[PDB]
RNA sequence: AAGGCGGCCCCCUGGACGAAGACUGACGCUCAGGUGCGAAAGCGUGGGGAGCAAACAGGAUUAGAUACCCUGGUAGUCCACGCCGUAAACGAUGUCGACUUGGAGGUUGUGCCCUUGAGGCGUGGCUUCCGGAGCUAACGCGUUAAGUCGACCGCCUGGGGAGUACGGCCGCAAGGUUAAAACUCAAAUGAAUUGACGGGGGCCCGCACAAGCGGUGGAGCAUGUGGUUUAAUUCGAUGCAA
């Protein structure tokens, strides 16, 4: 059900990736959700803790503004 | 009213001159379905306002009537004692029965040597923006502006 | 102010449409306890019979016994001060096997004492209901209505 | 949130993309629920109620579809 | 006093009332309007004509310092979230961006109890 | 296992499933007493306390409002060690074994096929919805049975009195646990059916409102009703429908 891997095999997310992983969130900083992205319940889970440790490493932005 | 969509019945051809507005003002005007005193009545304010602004009879009605046609009205479309409201804006087929209505309103409210004599002056001034009509239509047209929050 | 004792209780169970501020004749003690001393207008009525509308539920702690050569009582029918132009009403729409007439407030004018006297009909619990309902109704369709429009 | 405006953008546009871009962050609807305070157990009870409605609708719709011809 | 070229918006609309303000570049405020000092109170002045009105009455209270253009920040849920736009369009401004700073907790302090009304 | 568990990282650790492989050889299930865990609220000690919030203060509606609403606000909610062991602790369904038609999914493995797309054919673990036979008073359950059985434990025998008092135990306390008797009653009950009602929802009609017009209520005039007075003011009609 990994609509964006089917193809790749890549079959881990890392949090070095940015330019494969900033497509899984919108402008506002927030994760689009797998019921419109189409990414398996595992794919997803997993991606979504790698954007957190992204985040936690200041990869990727937690709001838009962020001030 | 709920499920009928009414269309609308024929005026008077009003004879004297052809005008279905004037054949409405005169309906309006009349009360006690006494046609005749009221066309008279009528008939002669016409005359003396007319020679009285100089112009010609119906040319002057009609810019003396659109002067004072309201535009936008206010009603309250609530239930319970407060209540809200809201501008509506008229329909041109309202506009003018709205208009001779506040006209003859207006009419009987000045102590001159006939009815007629009553009628010429606050139709005349309706031309120049003078009278009751138009002192109240331009109150009529503020009170939308008063409170226009909801639209 | 001046307002003493007031029954609105009363009020409640009545929805009163006549108002007439009438006044009252009384005795010394009387006015003795209604200037501080309680007069209590609670479970009032008046009692037409000749020209005689007497205020006839009425009670009043009384001051003292010091008029002790005479016993007097809380419970006595105090007469009506009201002028014979509305005596009329009276005479008339009070007899309706359903029409009372009640006392609202009692207070002092240029210290003379005005009870305020009514006509009610009587509501039975089916209309108090109603009346409630109809309370909060207005209050719910308000607050549904902010609401709404945000 | 961030929604600047444009080289040479009407005013009409400008807040039109604004509004969209609000509307799909969802910001007015989050005030709307963190404005008071909700129970784990409400909570639990909407979400199984919101799920049972959706799958009902869905259900009773598909199996509308072959009857009543018109 | 100070002449300033171009300026940040704050609108703090609510469900009761509608506040805009002005700063110059920092933090510095130099002009302000409420709903509820325009004459509107109470319900009235949670209706978004109330804050068109205060929006007007805090752009023709800044014409001294002679600001073109408004870094508009919207914050708040309320009717002023878009009349407050238009009527600082209407008053001949030129504005920069349209942000939306919402404070937004992310599942922080605990909000009051519901009204059971 | 239940209660319950939601940023991320590290350290220790329990539990579940599958591909193939060998042994241990009934070592297997349940369980009165007993022990342990056990939502929140509650208590003791030593801290912490931003927000929320019992008690409490003020304002407001109401005949009254010791409430719902608004403005503040203490214990509490937080941390560590301690104490009670209460819940709608609910799937109102005690643990295990095998047998008894199907469809649509969810999650997580595994074998093989040209894996050109979340291509297909099988096989396991958990779980959701619909439903056949069967069961049930009905609702409903329906391979995760409330279908037919087997092994074990607990409980029920009319509603109140009452899970109340006494009595034994536990507990600093609040209280928990085991648990009656006298007296009263002809019922107390649950699933469903037809009406009626809802300050429930949806749709529709009528001068019922909205846009008019004219009147009534204001002051005599012609009538009937109520009470008044008299010997009678003869009797009936007493909401809309007098
Ligand atoms: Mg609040
Ligand atoms: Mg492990
Ligand atoms: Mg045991
Ligand atoms: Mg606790
Ligand atoms: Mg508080
Ligand atoms: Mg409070
Ligand atoms: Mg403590
Ligand atoms: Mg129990
Ligand atoms: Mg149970
Ligand atoms: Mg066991
Ligand atoms: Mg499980
Ligand atoms: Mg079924
Ligand atoms: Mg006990
Ligand atoms: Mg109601």
């Amino acid at each position: 059900k990994f609509c964006r891997f089917t193809a790749e095999g890549v079959q881990e997310i890392d949090y070095k990736d940015i330019a494969t992983l900033k497509n899984y969130i919108t402008e506002s900083g927030k994760i689009v959700p797998s019921r419109i992205t189409g990414t398996r319940a595992k794919y997803q889970r997993q991606l979504a803790r790698a954007i957190k440790r992204a985040r936690y490493l200041s990869l990727l932005p937690y709001t838009d503004r962020h001030q | 009213p709920r499920r009928r969509v009414i269309g609308q019945r024929k005026i008077l051809p009003d004879p004297k001159f052809g005008s279905e507005l004037l054949a409405k003002f005169v309906n309006i005007l009349m009360v006690d379905g006494k046609k005749s005193t009221a066309e008279s009545i009528v008939y002669s304010a016409l005359e003396t306002l007319a020679q009285r602004s100089g112009k010609s009879e119906l040319e002057a009605f009609e810019v003396a009537l659109e002067n004072v046609r309201p535009t936008v009205e206010v009603k309250s479309r609530r239930v319970g004692g407060s209540t809200y409201q809201v501008p509506v804006e008229v329909r041109p087929v309202r506009r003018n029965a709205l208009a001779m209505r506040w006209i003859v309103e207006a009419a009987r409210k000045r102590g001159d040597k006939s009815m007629a004599l009553r009628l010429a002056n606050e139709l005349s001034d309706a031309a120049e923006n003078k009278g009751t009509a138009v002192k109240k239509r331009e109150d009529v047209h503020r009170m939308a502006e008063a409170n226009k929050a909801f639209a | 102010s001046a307002t003493i004792a007031l029954n609105k209780r009363a009020r409640h169970e009545y929805f009163i449409e006549e108002e007439f501020e009438a006044g009252l004749a009384l005795q010394g003690w009387e006015v003795k306890s209604l200037r501080a001393g309680k007069a209590n207008i609670s479970d009032s009525y008046v009692l037409l019979r000749d020209g005689e509308a007497f205020l006839f539920g009425a009670n009043i702690t009384p001051m003292a016994v010091a008029s002790t050569h005479v016993v007097c009582d809380p419970t006595r029918t105090r007469k009506l001060l009201l002028n014979q132009r509305e005596l009329d009403s009276l005479y008339g729409r009070v007899n309706r096997e359903g029409y009372t007439v009640v006392a609202l407030s009692l207070y002092w004018k240029n210290a003379w004492c005005k009870v305020k006297i009514g006509v009610a009909k009587g509501k039975k619990q089916h209309d108090k209901r109603s009346d409630i309902k109809e309370r909060e109704w207005q209050v719910d369709k308000a607050r549904i209505m902010k609401n709404a429009h945000r | 949130p961030v929604i600047k405006v444009r080289e040479n953008e009407p005013f009409d546009v400008a807040l039109r993309r604004f509004k969209r871009s609000c509307e799909k962050a969802g910001v007015l609807a989050e005030v709307r629920r963190r404005e008071f305070y909700e129970k784990p157990t409400t909570e639990r009870k909407r979400a199984k109620a919101s799920a049972v409605k959706r799958h009902a609708k869905k259900l009773a719709r598909e199996n509308a579809r072959r009857t009543r011809l018109y | 006093r100070k002449q300033v070229s171009d300026g940040v918006a704050h609108i703090h609309a609510s469900f009761n009332n509608t506040i805009v303000t002005i700063t110059d570049r920092q933090g510095n405020a130099l002009g302000w309007a409420t709903a509820g000092g325009s004459g509107f109170r109470g319900s009235r002045k949670s209706t978004p004509f109330a804050a068109q009105v205060a929006a007007e009455r805090c752009a023709d209270a800044v014409k001294e310092y002679g600001i073109k253009n408004l870094e508009v920040m919207v914050k708040g849920p309320g009717p002023g979230r878009e009349s407050t736009i238009r009527a600082l369009n209407a008053a001949g401004f030129r504005i920069t961006n349209i942000t939306d700073v919402t404070p937004i907790p992310h599942n922080g302090c605990r909000p009051p109890k519901k009204r059971r009304v």
